[PDB]
């Protein structure tokens, strides 16, 4: 299988990257031509954040962290299913039973993280209600 | 194809991660997990189709659908593929990254001129690509809607002249284009009909609903194929 | 600024015009005058137009760059700042820029030349034609602006044309034409403080040995205000500059610490030393390849000339204004290019001067 | 002009000068890409794509995910080029000169009429011959799922 | 303090630290280098750690935001994503209408009310008319009251089309916005056909309405009314039963009945909490006592309940609008009292006393007997009321305007406590914050 | 100073009038009615009335550092 | 235990997105309808005789100005957009010699 | 509902001595945040002058005798602090606060219109 046609494509796309950047740099009118008030550098008002107009100045939930952390074990489970795809016929029943076992052990992990509700954001800080109880004497 | 897409995911989260704007840097932690979470679902669906043909070649998958289109046996995977495809391109209703009402332009609230176009062009190259990929995996790719109409049209040209091969190439890409257009239509169509989905309920959707189903099928399709002695081989 | 730009509410010009001011000097007030700032879309014009329109003096601003003049109007009330399209190769337009005016200011000038104008046509031809037309239009006062080393005998083209430009004004308008020769003016977005902050300064050692005196652009703008509104300044020449002597090599390094920019300044290209015969060659090429005003050959000769003070002319003490030192104003004009924020007072800046020269 | 050398010299230049964690994560991506590209050509196209799918797609974007969580706060040109040049001189990883100067070939044969990809053979052996290695791996993955939750989960 | 800040176990007495080569004090001057000799544990709850008081991440949901449908500066103090404290900074649209009304007669002060709630224009000027007519001891004739009910409900439909559909747009549904805003174009045509302005129709005035209805207006309100029922269904198609819409609203912004009455929440953000109160019933005004219509009361006090109540108030408006089309009487549209209502132009140009009254009404104004009042109506947003103080003169002495949105926005902190940033967007939309009324 | 109270119970409205001078404070009803937090914040901004017992009294309508109380 | 729907019916609607596919279908009905857009400036939206727009001072058919400088409009004008200065004309008529409207101060109210 | 940062309850003091303790305490609070005022507001002057001008405004009211005047000047004293800390004022306002600036002879005022 030849890939010299593919190589020229990758090279052209690499050339297309330089063209997109520089075409802006050669077609925009000179700062003097428009208003001359300054370049992007000195014009710090124009080169700044957007805060809807008013100038101002990540303790993320642990549930978000466990979403990203648990992505890695579940990704290596999916990527290790790749060898079974292109060899499903020649491993027969034996490799099919092994594959199912390879999935059951990982599912017991899915059960564990489903019961603990690890991914739920939860609301421990707020949403409290109480019963007004009179304390007659 | 899956490796190349995951490089683009790395490209998306980098936009905000080099910025101090609060709106732009907001759409990194939520952007990162949304793409991370629905990448498992998109990767597994592609692997189930690859398991039915026992080939990781795009051309072999398309040709394997001659007698049947994988939308008929694997209709649920097509809904799961299309749902996942929306999230990966950050299209609505999975729009929470660049939500105008929530985080303005998202990462693009600090982008202007060329960096805006290049990033905007990327979102629409993915839309065209992921619409073409749904055509390839479930609607037969470049295969004709009718073999008879395909045969009748091509009999009007002589196979010994280059005019025959232009017509076939126009036809074969035409079938793909019509199938792909229907899904580029559905990208827009769902945007005009579904309100945006909340992010916290969005991460729990792919993990607590989609992933168990996708692993359930990946243990289901090998079972049905083995039961009838129909394990696939690359001819 | 303050609250009233005048010392009296009645001001009679050389031409018998009696101008009566109304109001307290704010936006809704008027002074009765009508100036004409040429090159008001330039760096110095914007400050000069702003001060005049701030106190209700009608200002005619001839322009050629349509977009660059839009921001001039915010300074004046309704009907105050007026716009006249013009070109110095057109006479009719200039004869309409000065038609109704009572003060004419000429800030047009260049240190670079272009494919359509040379330095000879701009510093000499334009100023002459303005003064000739401003005289025939019955204007009482003309104020002109030239360089800080106006000397018709200079080998540099900038001071060759700037020096001759002074003569052709008084030879056209007459012996009443005021003249202002400001030092290098520093301000926000100033051409002077720019090249000191520019990172990749090619030929830095060749360019930055030139010595000058800093001067506030606002004080130059306020000085021009006092000159126009005073009739005792007619025919007088002003040499506006600062007290303390600063060299660009000192500034380019004192600035360097405020910017806070080890390996990087050498790797980033902050220092780009160059043999002079190359600089004369590369700046030669960009005159006909670059479409933008680049650091050209004539500017190179100026780097061999320090600032000269023509001691026979006048200063700020004639105007009763204390010149402002770059010590107290350098910091606030580099904050755009700039834990706890590091703030430099007058003492902090002067101490920073000591460190640069200490080996 | 083996340009793969110039990519690493740039990479070796920025590894000596990186200060924050943004550049440190950049060295990771700037190292896998030469690893992937030099595997795509020459040795193994299958493991170039496995690296992209598993390293870039899975473990690299996790680094930038936690860097946004952790924090973002806070030499001389002669010594660097001197070190890089000194690092550049001696690049022979092995000292068997004949093994590095003499070329070899293989002879093909037609005895293998059942031609299938490497990933076919790897699956053939991993799911049959070394099914213990495969099963322990799912056991190591299982411990991580439990291990991540016990370390990080608060309550 | 401001800049920084600093047991479950037995207090254990350890005395006599000694090693094998000597005692602690014999090597205490070197133990600063030996880190296994640190007597200070880093896990003890009494460990002094001088940690700075880093402020919570404070996002500026500033005015330049599609959610801020006016000029709002919402300051959100949150732990992570769940919102701890929110500080709305209103006043960016404060124009001092209340100061300006005191310098203008009652007829000139009327247009200041169309500019409070931009979208409920005619109900704004209905509450100023009711208050002044109450002070004037005058009553609008029968036809005038039906017109103010007819355009009191056209205005209510106009408001909810703006409020419900822009609320959906923030949540994500872009299309239902567009469909409804063509109905707004069709309804604004009735505003312009009777008054001459699409938005700020100074139509309702103290004493009645400006002019009579043009011929054929009733036949256009009807022809629009026959079709409009299907326009609400196509809105309820995309939103009412959508699981994504119900995930964005059910359980979001819950308000108890005790909390609603305490914060003075009125209109729909009080019937969502289950209280069946409505000002068209408590103090019926301007022919609202003649027509028959129902009201809808929530039970969960969340955004989904208020969504349903508004969609019911659509269909109850379309039920009143038809009756006003059928029960419209003939007669004068304004008080037959030329000392408070300008005479017709034809009579002005022919009758001497009409010319005198036309003259004094447009220069001097009409005097209002001294006293004060507090007139409330059921505005589309909620309870809107004015406190007008008269002094026997032709200009109001005081006019306080009680805008429903202003009292709602105060309760935003009490409701948003314990919600995420995408949930704040829903709560603002469910409040209907047009900031002309908030910053009157 | 005028207060308007609503009784959803019996469908009634009552009005409380209480005077005040420029320097004499007035009790804050925020401990009773939470809805008066902003209505008292507005009255001070536009009348300068001292409200004793208000948890957070500040400008709500006028600009920050606005001198003088407009409705006087 | 009191839900009328069976478990399978509730899950078939849930897994197959019953109301969403309907929601798409209603949106697709609009695709085959006549849009509302008019092509301004080649067409104009409806106007009525009561419409308020630009101001104009009128005349009698004989040509004399209609305004007798009575200053009524100046006194009604809520925004004080009108400035009238008047005197007896050269021939004795009660006419105005100065009449301005600050069109940036008028609220287009029709008083 | 909860109050915002650096907020205080509004209580009408009835003792003169009690107020001065609050007045003196508040003064250091202004002084403590002076460097942050410069940093947050990007002021062009060192923090020394910021501490300088704070003190002057306290003295301006030092000699009030009647008590009811004392409270209101203290009630508004806290409010200006609270707005300054929380970055509620914009940079334009704070600059103009510290950017503020001998009378002319009778002839001079007469010459230019006087007042
Ligand atoms: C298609 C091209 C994509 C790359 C475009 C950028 C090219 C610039 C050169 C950087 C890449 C070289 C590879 C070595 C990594 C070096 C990263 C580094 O040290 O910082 C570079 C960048 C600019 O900062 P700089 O001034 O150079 O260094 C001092 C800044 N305090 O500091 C920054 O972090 C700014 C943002 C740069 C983010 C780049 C992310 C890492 C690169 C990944 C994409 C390319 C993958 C590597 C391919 C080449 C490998 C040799
Ligand atoms: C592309 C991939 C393939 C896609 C197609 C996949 C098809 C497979 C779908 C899996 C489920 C198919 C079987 C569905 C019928 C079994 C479930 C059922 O019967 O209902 C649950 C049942 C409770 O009965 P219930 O419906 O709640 O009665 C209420 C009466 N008012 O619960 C019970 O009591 C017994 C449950 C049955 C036990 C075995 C399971
Ligand atoms: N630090 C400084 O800036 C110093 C400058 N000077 C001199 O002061 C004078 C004013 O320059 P400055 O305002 O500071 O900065 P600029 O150089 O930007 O001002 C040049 C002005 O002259 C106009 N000009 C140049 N050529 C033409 C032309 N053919 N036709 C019409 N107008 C033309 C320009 O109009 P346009 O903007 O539309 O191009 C511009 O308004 C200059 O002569 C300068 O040499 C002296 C000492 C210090
Ligand atoms: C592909 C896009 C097609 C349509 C856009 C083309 C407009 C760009 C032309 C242009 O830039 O022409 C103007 C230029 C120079 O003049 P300037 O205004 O300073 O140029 C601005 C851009 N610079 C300063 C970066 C060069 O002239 C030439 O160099 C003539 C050859
Ligand atoms: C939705 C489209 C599904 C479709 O077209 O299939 C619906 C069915 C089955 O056809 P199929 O097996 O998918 O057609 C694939 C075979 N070809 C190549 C002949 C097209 O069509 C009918 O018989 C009608
Ligand atoms: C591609 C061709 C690039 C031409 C640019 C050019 O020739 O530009 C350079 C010259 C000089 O004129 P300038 O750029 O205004 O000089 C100002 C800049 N200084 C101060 C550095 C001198 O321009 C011309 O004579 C343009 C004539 C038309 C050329 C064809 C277009
Ligand atoms: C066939 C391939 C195309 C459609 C694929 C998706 C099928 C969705 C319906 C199954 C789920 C379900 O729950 O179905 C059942 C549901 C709900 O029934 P119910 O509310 O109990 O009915 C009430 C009681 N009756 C039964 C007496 C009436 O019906 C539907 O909502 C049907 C929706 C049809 C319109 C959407 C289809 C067109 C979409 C675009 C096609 C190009
Ligand atoms: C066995 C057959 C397998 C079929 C596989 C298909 C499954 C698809 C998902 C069904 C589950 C579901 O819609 O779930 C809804 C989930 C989470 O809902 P929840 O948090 O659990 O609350 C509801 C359930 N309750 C009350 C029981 C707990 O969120 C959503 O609204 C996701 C909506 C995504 C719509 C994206 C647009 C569609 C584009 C494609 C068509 C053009
Ligand atoms: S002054 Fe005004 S109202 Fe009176 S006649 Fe003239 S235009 Fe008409
Ligand atoms: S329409 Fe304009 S000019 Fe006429 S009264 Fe109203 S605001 Fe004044």
């Amino acid at each position: 299988m030849l890939q010299d046609l593919f190589n020229n494509y990758v090279i052209l796309v690499g050339i297309l990257g330089l063209i997109f950047l520089g075409v802006n740099y050669f077609i925009v009118e000179s700062p003097r031509m428009d208003e001359n008030n300054g370049n992007i550098s000195d014009y710090i008002e124009k080169s700044g954040p957007f805060e809807c107009g008013f100038s101002s100045f990540n303790p993320i939930p642990i549930a978000f962290i466990l979403v990203a952390l648990l992505f890695l074990p579940f990704d290596l489970e999916v990527s290790s299913m790749l060898p079974y795809i292109v060899s499903i016929y020649s491993v027969g029943i034996y490799g099919l039973i092994i594959f199912i076992l390879f999935l059951l052990i990982l599912i017991v992990g899915f059960i564990y993280e489903f019961n603990t509700k690890s991914l739920s954001i939860t609301t421990i800080l707020h949403k409290k209600n109480k019963a007004l109880v009179k304390n007659l004497y | 194809l899956l490796a190349s897409g995951s490089i683009g995911v790395f490209g998306t989260v980098i936009v905000g991660w080099m910025s101090n704007s609060k709106y732009t840097v907001l759409a990194t932690v939520r952007t990162t997990a949304q793409l991370i979470s629905y990448e498992l679902v998109l990767t597994t669906v592609v692997f189930i189709i690859a398991l039915i043909v026992s080939s990781l070649n795009i051309n072999v998958i398309i040709e394997s659908q001659y007698n049947i289109w994988y939308i008929i046996p694997f209709f649920p995977l097509c809904l799961i593929f299309f749902i996942s495809a929306l999230a990966e391109t950050a299209r609505p209703p999975f729009d929470n990254v660049e939500a105008e009402s929530e985080l303005v332009s998202g990462h693009m609230t600090e982008l202007s001129a060329s960096p805006f176009v290049i990033f905007f062009l990327s979102e629409y190259c993915s839309m065209v690509l992921m619409s073409t990929l749904t055509a390839i995996f479930f609607f037969g790719g470049y295969l004709p809607f009718s073999n008879t109409i395909h045969h009748l049209i091509l009999n009007l040209f002589d196979q010994h002249s280059i005019y025959y091969f232009i017509i076939e190439g126009i036809l074969l890409s035409g079938y793909l284009a019509i199938k792909a257009n229907f899904f580029m239509f559905s990208f827009v169509w769902i945007r005009a009909a579904a309100p945006r989905l909340r992010y916290d309920l969005l991460i729990l959707f792919c993990w607590y609903v989609l992933l168990p189903i996708v692993f359930a099928i990946v243990v289901f399709a090998p079972g049905i194929l083995y039961c009838f002695d129909a394990l696939p081989v690359i001819i | 600024v303050s609250t009233f730009p005048l010392k009296s509410d009645i001001n009679i010009t050389k031409s018998g015009k009696t101008l009566l001011s109304v109001g307290q000097g704010g936006r809704s007030s008027r002074t009765g005058f009508t100036a004409t700032v040429f090159g008001g879309t330039g760096f110095l014009g914007r400050v000069v137009v702003s001060k005049l329109a701030k106190h209700g003096t009608n200002v005619v601003v001839p322009f050629r760059n349509d977009r660059a003049r839009r921001q001039l109007k915010v300074n004046g009330d309704l009907g105050v700042v007026n716009f006249v399209e013009f070109d110095i190769r057109n006479l009719k337009s200039i004869e309409d820029s000065v038609k109704y005016s009572d003060i004419v200011i000429n800030l047009i000038g260049t240190e670079h030349f272009s494919k359509n104008f040379s330095i000879e046509d701009v510093n000499i031809g334009a100023a002459e034609r303005i003064a000739k037309a401003a005289k025939e239009a019955g204007v009482s006062r003309l104020i002109h602006v030239s360089s800080y080393n106006a000397n018709p005998s200079s080998s540099s083209d900038f001071y060759a044309t700037k020096g001759i430009g002074e003569q052709v004004v008084r030879d056209n308008f007459g012996p009443d034409a005021t003249i202002v020769r400001p030092a290098p003016m520093y301000f926000r977005n100033s051409p002077f403080l720019n090249e000191l902050l520019q990172i990749k300064a090619l030929g830095g050692n060749v360019i930055f040995k030139k010595e000058v005196y800093p001067v506030h652009a606002l004080q130059v703008g306020e000085a021009i205000e006092r000159i126009a509104f005073d009739d005792a300044t007619a025919g007088q020449t002003y040499e506006l500059f600062g007290k303390e002597r600063y060299s660009k090599k000192e500034l380019r390094e004192m600035i360097k610490h405020i910017i806070h920019i080890g390996y990087y300044p050498y790797s980033a290209g902050f220092y780009l030393p160059a043999p002079e015969p190359f600089l004369y060659a590369f700046a030669l090429i960009r005159q006909y390849i670059s479409s933008q005003p680049r650091f050209n050959v004539d500017q190179l000769k100026r780097s061999h000339i320090n600032q000269e003070i023509d001691q026979s002319a006048k200063t700020f003490t004639d105007l009763g204004m204390v010149p402002d030192e770059l010590s107290e104003y350098l910091y606030r004009y580099v904050k755009p290019h700039i834990q706890n924020r590091t703030v430099y007072s007058k003492e902090d800046i002067e101490k920073l001067r000591d460190y640069v020269n200490t080996p | 002009m083996n340009l793969e050398i110039l990519d690493l010299s740039i990479l070796g230049f920025y590894s000596l000068i990186s200060s924050n964690s943004f550049e440190s994560i950049a060295i990771l991506v700037a190292t896998i890409m030469p690893v992937i590209t030099e595997l795509w050509y020459n040795y193994s196209q299958l493991f170039a794509l496995l690296y992209t799918l598993i390293y870039v797609g899975a473990v690299v974007i996790l680094f930038v995910f936690i860097l946004s969580v952790i924090n973002e706060k806070e030499s001389g040109l002669f010594i660097l080029i001197l070190v890089l040049l000194l690092d550049d001189l001696d690049d022979n990883e092995s000292n068997d000169n004949d093994y590095n100067n003499v070329y070899i070939t293989d002879y093909a044969d037609w005895f293998n009429n059942y031609n299938e990809s490497d990933l076919s053979v790897i699956g053939n052996l991993l799911f049959t011959e070394y099914a213990l290695l495969l099963l322990i791996i799912s056991f190591i993955l299982l411990m991580s799922i439990i291990g991540l939750i016990l370390i990080v989960k608060k309550d | 303090n401001d800049f920084y800040d600093v047991n479950d176990f037995f207090p254990v007495q350890v005395d006599g630290i000694e090693s094998s080569l000597g005692k602690y004090e014999e090597f205490a001057k070197d133990a600063h280098e030996w880190e296994s000799w640190n007597l200070q544990n880093e896990d003890h709850p009494e460990y002094p750690v001088k940690r700075t008081k880093i402020r919570h991440f404070t996002l500026n949901f500033g005015p330049q935001h599609p959610a801020a449908h006016g000029v709002l500066r919402l300051i959100l103090e949150l732990h992570g994503e769940e919102i701890l404290r929110s500080d709305p900074h209103v006043g960016l649209l404060h124009r001092g209408t209340e100061k300006l009304i005191e310098s203008k007669t009652y007829m000139q002060a009327l247009p200041y009310f169309d500019r409070l709630d931009y979208v409920s224009m005619m109900t704004n000027e209905q509450v100023f008319s009711l208050a002044v007519e109450k002070l004037l001891n005058l009553e609008v004739p029968e036809r005038g009251q039906y017109i103010r009910t007819l355009f009191g409900e056209i205005t209510r439909v106009l408001n909810h089309l703006m409020s419900v559909l822009s609320h959906a747009m923030d949540v994500g549904a872009l299309t239902p916005f567009l469909w409804g805003f063509e109905e707004r174009e069709k309804l604004m045509e009735f505003y312009e056909r009777v008054s001459g302005a699409r938005l700020h129709s100074a139509y309702v005035r103290p004493g009645g309405v400006s002019q009579d209805l043009p011929a054929g207006l009733l036949d256009d309100i009807y022809m629009w009314a026959t079709q409009f029922g299907d326009r609400l269904d196509e809105t309820e198609e995309l939103l009412t039963d959508s699981r994504i819409w119900k995930q964005r609203t059910i359980g979001i912004g819950e308000v108890t009945a005790e909390d609603a009455l305490n914060y003075g929440l009125s209109g729909v953000m009080l019937r969502g909490s289950g209280v069946p109160f409505d000002i068209r019933k408590s103090q019926p005004y301007d022919a609202y006592d003649k027509v028959d219509f129902d009201i809808a009361v929530g039970t969960k006090g969340d955004c989904y309940d208020r969504y349903l109540i508004r969609m019911t108030e659509f269909r109850q408006s379309l039920r009143i609008i038809e009756q006003c089309c059928n029960q419209m009487p003939p007669g004068p549209v304004k008080v037959e009292d030329f000392k408070v209502a300008p005479p017709p132009r034809a009579l002005m140009k022919e009758d001497m006393e009409a010319l005198i009254h036309h003259f004094l009404l447009y220069t001097k104004g009409y005097a209002v007997p001294a006293g004060e009042t507090y007139t409330a109506i059921e505005a589309p947003k909620g309870e809107m009321a004015v406190y007008v103080v008269s002094d026997g003169s032709e200009r109001p002495y005081r006019c306080k305007i009680r805008a429903p949105g202003f009292a709602h926005l105060g309760a935003f902190d009490h409701i948003a406590r314990g919600h995420f940033l995408p949930d704040a967007v829903a709560i603002i939309g469910t409040m209907d914050l047009v900031f002309g009324e908030v910053d009157r | 100073v005028v207060y308007n109270l609503l009784s959803v119970r019996h469908n009634s409205r009552i009005r409380i009038k209480t005077y005040a001078s420029e320097v004499s404070p007035v009790p804050s009803v925020v401990p009773l009615f939470q809805g008066a937090n902003w209505f008292e914040r507005e009255t001070y901004d536009l009348f300068g009335i001292f409200f004793e017992g208000h948890p957070d009294l500040r400008r709500i309508m006028t600009d920050y550092g606005f001198q003088g109380h407009p409705l006087r | 235990e009191e839900s009328s729907e069976s478990a399978l019916s509730k899950a078939t609607k849930w897994y197959l997105l019953s109301e969403i596919f309907r929601g798409l279908y209603i949106t697709l009905e609009m695709y085959f309808r006549a849009p509302y857009t008019i092509y301004y400036p080649f067409e104009k939206g409806p106007v009525s005789p009561r419409f308020r727009g630009e101001h104009a001072l009128r005349r009698y058919p004989s040509g004399e100005e209609r305004c007798i400088a009575c200053k009524l409009c100046e006194a009604v004008c809520p925004a004080q957009a009108i400035t009238i200065e008047a005197e007896e004309r050269i021939d004795g008529s009660r006419r105005t010699y100065k009449y301005d409207i600050d069109m940036t101060k008028c609220i287009y109210c029709g008083y | 509902t909860n109050p915002t940062a650096f907020a205080q309850t509004t209580r009408y003091v009835k003792d003169s001595t009690e107020m001065r303790t609050l007045v003196l305490n508040l003064y250091r609070r202004y002084l403590r945040h002076s460097r942050g005022f410069v940093n947050n507001y990007n002021l062009d002057i060192p923090a020394s002058q910021v501490r300088t001008k704070i003190r002057q405004e306290f003295e301006r009211q030092r000699f009030v005798k009647d008590l009811p005047l004392k409270n209101v000047l203290y009630m508004k004293a806290q409010m200006e602090f609270q707005e300054l800390v929380n970055f509620w004022k914009q940079q334009c306002h704070v600059m103009q606060y510290f950017e503020s600036i001998k009378g002319d002879s009778f002839v001079q005022k007469f010459l230019k219109g006087a007042q």
